[PDB]
């Protein structure tokens, strides 16, 4: 929607941002080499609150997504419909006019 | 053993215990207060202490929800209704905020979220506590909080796998360490130069005028010192819209955002080193510049300058 | 060592461009702001983390007028009722007493306590007669003199404080100008006993003023002159005057008269360094300043003492406000004052472009400097309170100049029995009470044991009189905490606030300064001058020592004896540990 008209500065860089902070974000976190937010469990840090979010869930049994189908912990919906598809018939032949639909690729 | 203070320094804890319970306290939550530091074993001793209290005219009593006015004594024997002590509200205010209710800055929702961090005291709260307690979004609450965070200590702590701070009533930079990162700043910047606005909006001085002040006084320093230049740019288009910006120099042994303007070819860049005629009114004046300036108009800037 | 961080008043305007700051003896500092008086009410803390605000509150101070000139028809001076709405134009502090006397801008003088008006003065004549220009304090007893349109210096003289509000009443007037002539009084100044004034036409009279004389010898040390007195100071019996362009320095041991161009027609304020060794003073305009050595010979040397700060501050704003040096600045001074003890100077100031201005209220800031005028200072006999710690924190902290001998500490021999209201005077007029005074503001407990000793000697003396239970009760409690023996007497002491009672065993007051316990079982802290079990809602604070005193005018049940009522009346505004005012509520 609103334009981007914020842009950062620094020799090679060629972003453009919407809104000050965000410019200010990419500049701490790439051009400076600074981050906001540190795991408890290991060494690793990162740029946003979400990001620290989802890495909290790496150290942990209780997953937030689970399998609708054989009841698998996953972290994102990413992780979840990947996973999914794998029950299903998802392959299929790429021969000319050709009937047959398969679930590992391997019978394919 | 009861510990010993002056007659008056009880209305200073109790209008301290008063705030921190959102503005009011039951008679037996007074006497709670009282008895650490008085011996209420006896009415005697509870009649002179509840004077103490209703003396000062900041405290107001009630009865089932509405006012009382009865004489101490009273207050001791009718211990019929249920009944609760409380401060006025500007007086509320004025002592957790410093200002009152007709002047202070602080919205009425972000007011009650200070009301909920005076409740907890030292144990505080944390900001999802916080947003469910008050009943309202994350989103809303950070908004609100802006308002207060000179009021409140906090640090980052994780709950419930969410990334939150505590808050806490305070009660319960060093400029010369940055100097060569404003030098190295300035030197990675394109062609050395960089707006300073735009270079306090990176290194974070915004937040606070104590830090603003901090950042100009390191930027004319570096200037005086010749590690770096002030200079003007000028808008091909139009002389009054002119950027402050540092060029880089050597090593270390308004005030709109112009980072857009600055993507022009804009190539007028200026190392740094009145009209008013008496006789004609000045409605003649601005009128006679506004015509010699021509199709192109003039800003009010460029009239009054 | 480096200057305090500057007061910074907002929002306070000034109508006119003279000298506007003046400093009372209890270090409070008063503003001439338009169109209510800013007053810089003192306050203590430890912490000061260099910046004045810790030392000086600012406030509103919203005084009441009501005019004598009023209903009274305007005649030779056109402008005297014009703006019938009265304002403050000048105002100054007493330099021995405790009260305020202002101008008001219809050519009142009236005199106040705090914001309460004591009486405005008046006296029989003529309306010019009735109208003042200029007032000055008699630095040595309860007197004023007040300067008319007539050219008459007139005497009002002060009594009744003792028993009632201090009765100003009118004694005599020396008429100073010539028969018939219409000039009038603009400034007199007030130093040991000789007194110089100046009228409207520049012509100026020296004479010796005191109570032991009725004729004093109006000698006119400077003929009528073309030339505007801008500023006029006694310094070392020289009186020194400055006019566009010059300096006049005149030496009333034999009425000679000197002069010495100043180079400049900015006005130039005198600041006459007292305490110096040869009579010196610093002349402070609003482009350059320099120092005057007032020998036999006059002569010009740097304003080594306050320049460079003011130089400084100028060049860092001049860095922000003209970083170009496109715009002509000035640094205008809306008032220059020595502190009470004259140790220290306090300069209201702004740095401003000349140009097109059109300012308004809330633009309007002013900075107030605080700058130290020697390298070493001593406690003054005029100065009370927090102007001590005012001098000490504007020293950097350095420790005043102590008595070799005494370097509590000294407790000076005292060989004294007095009348008692009396004795609590003489004994706080004494040299070892004002050091101890000033020695509460540092160690890290204060304490009063060298005062307690004059009571002690007062009480033992007294025996035969020390017949009321509250008296005795006070006299037991000062015997133990000093160690020396207790007077024998028996029985149980009763005391009352306005809902309880407590009954005390005479005994039951141990040596310990901090608590007593009760008959009931009840334990209760002591008050920090009589000593007496602190019972009341109705207690002022010490803003220094913390302590508590009963208030004797709030009390309506505690049946006092003469040495108690005596005690709290004696000491029931100043601080027996400190000389500041205690706080109410
Ligand atoms: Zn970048
Ligand atoms: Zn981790
Ligand atoms: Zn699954
Ligand atoms: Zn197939």
């Amino acid at each position: 929607n609103r334009p981007k008209t914020y842009f950062c500065d620094y020799d090679g860089c060629d972003k453009a941002f919407t809104r000050p902070s965000i410019l200010t974000e990419h500049q701490l976190s790439v051009h400076q080499g600074l981050r906001a937010f540190q795991c408890d469990k290991c060494a690793k840090s990162f740029v946003k609150k979400s990001h620290l979010e989802r890495h909290l869930y790496t150290h942990s049994d209780t997953k937030p997504f689970q399998c609708s189908y054989c009841g698998k912990g996953v972290t994102t919906r990413q992780q979840l419909k990947r996973h999914e598809v794998t029950h299903t018939k998802s392959f299929i032949c790429p021969e000319e006019g050709c009937n047959l639909r398969f679930y590992k690729h391997p019978q394919l | 053993m009861v510990l010993t203070i002056y007659p008056d320094e009880l209305v200073q804890i109790v209008s301290d215990k008063i705030a921190s319970n959102k503005g009011k306290i039951t008679l037996n939550q007074l006497w709670d207060i009282s008895g650490k530091y008085f011996d209420l074993s006896d009415k005697k001793v509870k009649q002179f202490v509840l004077s103490c209290v209703i003396l000062k005219k900041d405290i107001e009593v009630y009865c089932d929800g509405a006012i009382t006015t009865k004489n101490v004594t009273d207050i001791i024997g009718d211990a019929n209704h249920s009944y609760s002590v409380g401060i006025t509200e500007d007086s509320l205010w004025t002592l957790l905020t410093g200002y009152t209710k007709k002047e202070s800055t602080i919205g009425n929702s972000a007011f009650e979220l200070l009301l909920e961090v005076a409740k907890s005291g030292e144990k505080g709260i944390n900001t999802m506590d916080l947003a469910q307690v008050t009943g309202q979004d994350p989103r809303s609450v950070t908004g609100r909080i802006k308002k207060i965070n000179h009021l409140l200590t906090s640090s980052q702590l994780i709950y419930k796998g969410h990334v939150v701070k505590q808050l806490k009533l305070k009660k319960f930079i060093n400029i010369r360490d940055h100097l060569a990162t404003i030098v190295e700043v300035v030197k990675r910047s394109k062609n050395g130069i960089r707006q300073i606005i735009d270079l306090k909006r990176e290194l974070k001085f915004d937040k606070e005028k104590r830090l603003s002040k901090a950042f100009i006084a390191a930027i004319a320093w570096l200037d005086e010192k010749e590690y770096l230049k002030k200079v003007l740019v000028v808008s091909p288009k139009n002389p009054a819209i002119k950027i402050r910006c540092v060029k880089y120099v050597k090593d270390i042994p308004d005030n709109f955002n112009a980072t857009d303007l600055l993507q022009n070819q804009g190539l007028v860049m200026e190392e740094k080193e009145v009209l008013l005629n008496r006789f004609y009114p000045l409605q003649n004046q601005t009128y006679d510049i506004a015509d010699k300036s021509g199709l192109k108009g003039i800003s009010t800037m460029d009239v009054v300058n | 060592m480096k200057l305090l961080k500057d007061l910074l008043v907002d929002r306070k305007e000034f109508e006119d461009w003279k000298n506007n700051l003046t400093w009372a003896r209890d270090g409070t500092l008063y503003l001439t702001t338009f169109p209510d008086i800013s007053i810089g009410q003192p306050k203590y803390a430890k912490d000061i983390n260099c910046n004045s605000k810790n030392l000086f509150h600012v406030k509103e101070f919203p005084l009441e007028f009501e005019n004598k000139l009023d209903f009274e028809l305007a005649q030779q001076n056109g402008l005297l009722n014009s703006q019938p709405v009265c304002y403050p134009r000048v105002c100054k502090p007493s330099p021995i007493d405790d009260w305020m006397a202002v101008l008001s801008n219809n050519g009142n003088v009236s005199v106040f306590k705090d914001n309460k008006m004591l009486t405005n003065l008046d006296s029989k004549g003529n309306l010019s007669s009735r109208t003042y220009h200029c007032f000055e304090w008699n630095p040595i007893e309860s007197s004023i003199v007040v300067g008319n349109e007539d050219g008459e210096l007139q005497f009002f003289s002060i009594r009744k404080n003792s028993e009632n509000t201090p009765e100003f009443y009118f004694e005599s007037s020396i008429r100073l100008s010539d028969a018939g002539s219409k000039d009038w009084v603009t400034h007199i100044v007030w130093y040991e006993d000789v007194l110089v004034a100046a009228l409207s036409n520049n012509s100026v009279f020296s004479m010796t003023v005191s109570a032991s004389s009725h004729q004093p010898v109006s000698r006119m040390i400077q003929n009528a002159s073309r030339r505007k007195i801008t500023d006029l100071k006694i310094v070392d019996y020289k009186v020194v005057l400055t006019c566009p362009g010059y300096v006049h320095k005149i030496d009333l041991k034999n009425y000679s008269i000197s002069s010495l161009k100043t180079g400049s027609l900015e006005n130039f304020h005198i600041i006459p360094l007292n305490h110096e060794k040869e009579s010196t003073i610093l002349l402070m305009s609003n482009k350059t300043s320099y120092k005057v050595l007032l020998e036999d010979e006059l002569h010009v040397t740097a304003d080594n003492i306050i320049a460079p700060y003011l130089e400084k501050k100028f060049k860092k704003w001049s860095t922000i406000w003209n970083e170009f040096n496109n715009y002509e600045t000035t640094l205008v001074i809306h008032g220059i004052s020595l502190s009470p003890d004259g140790y220290s100077i306090a300069i209201v100031y702004d740095m401003e472009r000349v140009a097109f201005k059109y300012k308004i209220a809330s633009e309007q800031s002013f900075n107030i400097m605080f700058a130290p005028l020697y390298h070493t200072w001593t406690i003054s006999e005029r100065a009370v309170g927090l102007a001590w710690y005012q001098t000490y924190q504007i020293y950097n902290q350095s420790l005043p100049k102590l008595p070799e001998n005494f370097s509590k500490l000294l407790n000076g021999n005292y060989p004294i029995s007095l009348d008692f209201q009396s004795y609590l005077n003489a004994l706080m007029k004494s040299e070892e009470m004002r050091i101890i005074m000033f020695l509460n503001m540092t160690i890290d407990k204060p304490s009063i044991l060298s005062f307690l000793e004059a009571l002690y000697e007062y009480a033992i003396n007294k025996k035969s009189e020390l017949t009321n239970s509250f008296d005795l009760a006070c006299v037991l409690s000062i015997a133990a905490i000093l160690k020396r023996e207790a007077p024998i007497y028996n029985g149980t002491l009763l005391m009352k606030n306005s809902f309880l009672e407590e009954t005390f065993n005479l005994e039951s007051f141990t040596a310990d300064p901090e608590t007593v316990t009760s008959t009931t079982n009840n334990t209760w802290k002591r008050c920090g001058v009589t000593l007496l079990p602190i019972l009341t809602t109705h207690v002022k604070i010490c803003p220094v020592s913390k302590q508590r005193v009963i208030d004797i005018k709030r009390d309506d049940l505690n049946d006092y004896g003469w040495f108690t009522r005596g005690l709290l009346e004696r000491f029931n505004e100043i601080s027996v540990y400190c000389g500041t005012t205690l706080e109410v509520m």
